[PDB]
RNA sequence: GACUGUGUGGUGGAGUUGAUGCGAGUGAGAAUGCAGGCAUGAGUAGCGUGUGACGGGUGGGAAUCCCGUCCGCCGAUUAUCCAAGGGUUCCAGGGUCAAGUUUGUCUGCCCUGGGUGAGUCGGGUCCUAAGGCGAGGCCGACAGGCGUAGUCGAUGGGUAACCAGUUGAUAUUCUGGUACCGGCUUGUCACCGCAAGCUGCGGAGGGACGCAGUGAGGUAGCUCAU
RNA sequence: GUCCGAACCCACUUCAGUUGAAAAUGGAGGGGAUGAGUUGUGGAUAGGGGUGAAAGGCCAAUCAAACACCGUGAUAGCUGG
RNA sequence: AGUUGGUGAGCGAGCUGUGAUCCGGGGGUGUCCGAAUGGGGAAACCUGGAAUGUCCGGAGUAGUGUCCGGUGGCCCUGCCCUGAAUGUAUAGGGGUGUGGGUGGUAACGCGGGGAAGUGAAACAUCUUAGUACCCGUAGGAAGAGAAAACAAGUGUGAUUCCGUGAGUAGUGGCGAGCGAAAGCGGAGGAGGCUAAACCGUGUGUGUGUCAGGUGUUGCAUGUGCGGGGUUGUGGGGGCCUUGUGGUUCUGCUGCCGCAGGAUUGGCCAGUGAGAAAUGUUGCGUGAAGGUGAAGCGUCUGGGAAGGCGUACCGGAGUGGGUGAGAGUCCUGUAACUGUAAGCGUGGCACUGGUGUGGGGUUGCCCCGAGUAGCGUGGGACUCGUGGAAUUUCGCGUGAAUCUGGCGGGACCACCCGUCAAGCCUAAAUACUCCUUGGUGACCGAUAGUGGAUGAGUACCGUGAGGGAAGGGUGAAAA
């Protein structure tokens, strides 16, 4: 069957902000994930990609902001964010 | 820029290794884009076009559009 | 019923025409009877018209 | 859609506008909007701001040739020639192409 | 006469004049006519229950923003937390065209970025009520109506977690401590064996049920204290 | 289907409001307030039909036959232009 | 030779000419919903496979959670097994996917149901109008169609459509209104099968048939399949006078003759409706392209296409752009040209596929039945129940069959025409959601589409639904 599926299809990008950087102090990484991926799939994919033992994966759905511009109401995409808590010393290098 | 003519000379297993390598490169490019790196924003689209090329070669071998080595 | 399972006979539509000719819409239904039939060894009920009963088109 | 008869790097003479009679090398072409930038002709502003050439209509310039010591403006024609075109796989095959020639110089 | 000059300026910046014919979406003052723009009333009525005062700050600008001190007000609610509904209004920074019945440096407004974390909470993954749909089927000229087997459908039944701490914005969700529930696997003990067990399938028990009323034993709370 | 009386449901009188704070309310009193009570959630009945402790009442702020669209540019011995 | 769509640029690229972008053709991918189809559902969501080595294959884990792909909706239908109460059997049940279906679609078609406002100066017959709407169902068109016809004495000869006939004849509370047909002029221009008689062919079963020959030698009925047959001053079957294309030679009837049989003619006839459907060769094209003529100098101007001067092309002076008004600056235009490709399309040749009658006779036999008529209650016809022909629906009743049936406006007789109760048929006709090219004494932003812009949007409404307004700097953003 065509279309090899990759763990890297599920972890889109890291989330870099003040809250994420403060979470990195407690070995916790925030990623944007495919909106159709569950916590177990995300956990397995993170373990496969980063070679790290994962103690927890939490998820939230962040609705996209709505702004009125010319051409009317424009809508930013809805995203799913996975917050991954990692073993005591394992570390993830997101660069 | 990969060429479909070159990929048509490769075999199936190395073509799929190429698919996985391109997926890994796209992953790294997206992470660099998120973190403020990636001066080279054209490779971000070109790697996906390369993935499409390899999939086209693999599927034309699967569907017998071109003879499969 | 008003539809024959044999020959597909269905009601007609016409007028009540009184002495004053004030027409009203009305129906003519076929004389449908529900009878027991045994066709190819199968026993069942059928709504058949008396015209197909008289013609012998139904196996009782 | 196809291209224009004026290409980048051509030597043209302006036949209409403020700089009528000027001769310059075509620096860049805009095939969609039929406007070309001719070297040293339409000097205006852009955007501590660069002052540079501006595009004029491609119909305001004409290709120029030196016949007997003077620059004279000519129209162009096309003649079909046999060439060998190459496919993406590297295979070669015979085909035809159009080569531009200047009139007034045969 | 409807009108008009081939007079003469100004503005304007791409069409149009006369003769003779041809064709009209060819003429407006009114239809409580339709659309737009603008008057009159008129700088007039109102500015939507109410208690604010002062000191300092910010700022181009302050009664109306921020801080403080007095004083007053609600307190079975002018408090705190949810459901429904709304949908980013939340937080931080920048802003003062518009909005705010005034001003505004302010804002539930504008722009940019950020923010919502669950095995146990509320739903699904469980169960059914009313009701809906409904294989076959029955009824009906056609369209369609009803309904069996079933399948949905909470406003109900069932189901395992608490306290403390932390942010600008989340917290029975994160963190610390201490628990519980269902799986998977594993060390170990004990027992089975027409005749182990597992799953289906049902029987029965159970779930399982009204209203009103009094008393007893407690506990939360509250009050006082040498 | 007891009595007085809050919440709650209602709406008897009066004053105000009447370009309202509000296309039915506010102030002051007033009736019921364990019952034929009130209320949340979902559901059923649909237009010559529904529902009605019955007023031609109500059926999404004008119901002696809702609303929308279509027949349709209905028709008007009438008014206006 | 530039290019990474637009509103609306610079980054980083690729083409860096190893020809990209681009254009035509064909493919690949194609999340989720939607007939929506594994199950559920508030569309774009949720949720799955009893127990087992797990629904099947693969990936991953120690294992379970997990991931990727597949399969399984329902209805009809075909094929196979089993056959309830119960006996035959059938209903039902169990395997297989054999085929078809489901839903959408602007107009046009066919069949069916069917208003009212309105007009009648009221209103009920009537009109509106078989309109609006609704239901079922197509096709590229549909429907009709090859005389149970018209005509009127000679004749025409399937259907459909247009023009006349004609607002006539009629019809009508003889009110308001409605309203033919024959004939004639045209567009188009096919005709084809079948039922049955009779002949070859099994099961509710044989005691009679010169090579032959047996209580049957092929004897009896009524299915299916093949021949035959297909017409109306009747035809066909049967009985015969004869004729098949040249045969290698197998049967039955009379060692006459009839038929299966075969590379090789063929008058024929073909992809058609025609009782049917299978390849290689032969032209020009739409989808893309290609070539495509011929002007300079001065003046004024921001700018020349304008003025002045003087030259060219024209199978091209239709247009439109360009800084003002261009035949010769651009785009093009006339003319020619290419078309690889199409599912290409049309047509021809060959291959390959299928295949005759004429004269005589009426002994006999067939020629479409619950059909036609009749009565009754309705409908369409000029015809509104009448003198009511013709045609059609419901309910009853119910033929003849060629020395017969039907029609020619009640009905009967003669005459004329015709042969119903089976089927299929092109073109002329209708329409335009769409695609390509073009046109206008059509509009020009209150117009023309509701919509020149985020337009079926904002907004309003629970909902069905309703529904706007907003264009212009400049030659160039300079
Ligand atoms: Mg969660
Ligand atoms: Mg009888
Ligand atoms: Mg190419
Ligand atoms: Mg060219
Ligand atoms: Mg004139
Ligand atoms: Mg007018
Ligand atoms: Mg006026
Ligand atoms: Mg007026
Ligand atoms: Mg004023
Ligand atoms: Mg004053
Ligand atoms: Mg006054
Ligand atoms: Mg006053
Ligand atoms: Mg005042
Ligand atoms: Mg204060
Ligand atoms: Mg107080
Ligand atoms: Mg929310
Ligand atoms: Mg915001
Ligand atoms: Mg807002
Ligand atoms: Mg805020
Ligand atoms: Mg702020
Ligand atoms: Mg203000
Ligand atoms: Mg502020
Ligand atoms: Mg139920
Ligand atoms: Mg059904
Ligand atoms: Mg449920
Ligand atoms: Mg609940
Ligand atoms: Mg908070
Ligand atoms: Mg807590
Ligand atoms: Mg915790
Ligand atoms: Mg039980
Ligand atoms: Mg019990
Ligand atoms: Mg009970
Ligand atoms: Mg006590
Ligand atoms: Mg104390
Ligand atoms: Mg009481
Ligand atoms: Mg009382
Ligand atoms: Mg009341
Ligand atoms: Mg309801
Ligand atoms: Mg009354
Ligand atoms: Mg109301
Ligand atoms: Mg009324
Ligand atoms: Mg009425
Ligand atoms: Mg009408
Ligand atoms: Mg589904
Ligand atoms: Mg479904
Ligand atoms: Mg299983
Ligand atoms: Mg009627
Ligand atoms: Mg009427
Ligand atoms: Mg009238
Ligand atoms: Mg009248
Ligand atoms: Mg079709
Ligand atoms: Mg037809
Ligand atoms: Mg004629
Ligand atoms: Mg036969
Ligand atoms: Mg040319
Ligand atoms: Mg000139
Ligand atoms: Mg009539
Ligand atoms: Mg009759
Ligand atoms: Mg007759
Ligand atoms: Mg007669
Ligand atoms: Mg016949
Ligand atoms: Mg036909
Ligand atoms: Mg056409
Ligand atoms: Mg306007
Ligand atoms: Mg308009
Ligand atoms: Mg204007
Ligand atoms: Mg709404
Ligand atoms: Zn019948």
């Amino acid at each position: 069957e065509l279309k090899i599926r990759d763990p890297r299809d599920i972890i889109l990008a890291p989330v870099v902000s003040e809250k994420s950087y403060g979470l990195l102090d407690q070995n916790t990484y925030t990623f944007v994930v495919k909106p159709t991926a569950n916590k177990t799939e995300i956990k397995i994919a993170i373990e496969q990609i980063f070679g790290v033992k994962v103690t927890s994966v939490n998820t939230m759905n962040r609705k996209g902001k709505v702004r009125r511009t010319r051409t009317g109401v424009g809508k930013r995409p809805d995203t799913k964010r996975a917050i991954v808590t990692v073993a005591e010393g394992d570390r993830i290098d997101i660069f | 820029k990969l060429s479909a003519a070159e990929l048509r000379q490769l075999s199936g297993e190395e073509l799929r290794n190429k698919v996985r390598e391109l997926k890994e490169e796209l992953f790294g490019l997206r992470f660099q884009s998120a973190t403020g790196q990636l001066e080279n924003t054209a490779r971000l689209r070109e790697v996906r076009k390369d993935i499409a090329r390899v999939y086209t070669v693999l599927q034309e071998r699967n569907l017998n559009i071109v003879d499969d080595p | 019923a008003a539809v024959c399972d044999i020959c597909a006979k269905r009601p007609g539509f016409g007028h009540n025409v009184p002495w004053s000719k004030k027409k009203t819409n009305r129906r003519w239904s076929p004389n449908i009877q529900r009878v027991r039939v045994v066709e190819n060894g199968t026993h069942k009920r059928m709504n058949v018209c008396t015209s197909c009963l008289k013609a012998g088109r139904v196996s009782r | 859609m196809k291209s224009l008869k004026i290409k980048k790097g051509d030597r043209v003479k302006v036949i209409a506008g403020n700089d009528k009679g000027a001769i310059g090398e075509v620096l860049s072409v805009d095939p969609a909007r039929e406007r070309v930038v001719v070297e040293g002709v339409n000097i205006r502003k852009h955007h501590g701001i660069i002052s540079s050439e501006a595009p004029i209509h491609v119909s305001n310039v004409q290709l120029v040739t030196k016949i007997d010591g003077k620059d004279v403006v000519t129209r162009v024609g096309y003649r079909r020639v046999d060439v060998t075109k190459r496919r993406p796989d590297g295979s070669e095959y015979a085909a035809q192409r159009s080569v531009r020639y200047l009139k007034k110089e045969e």
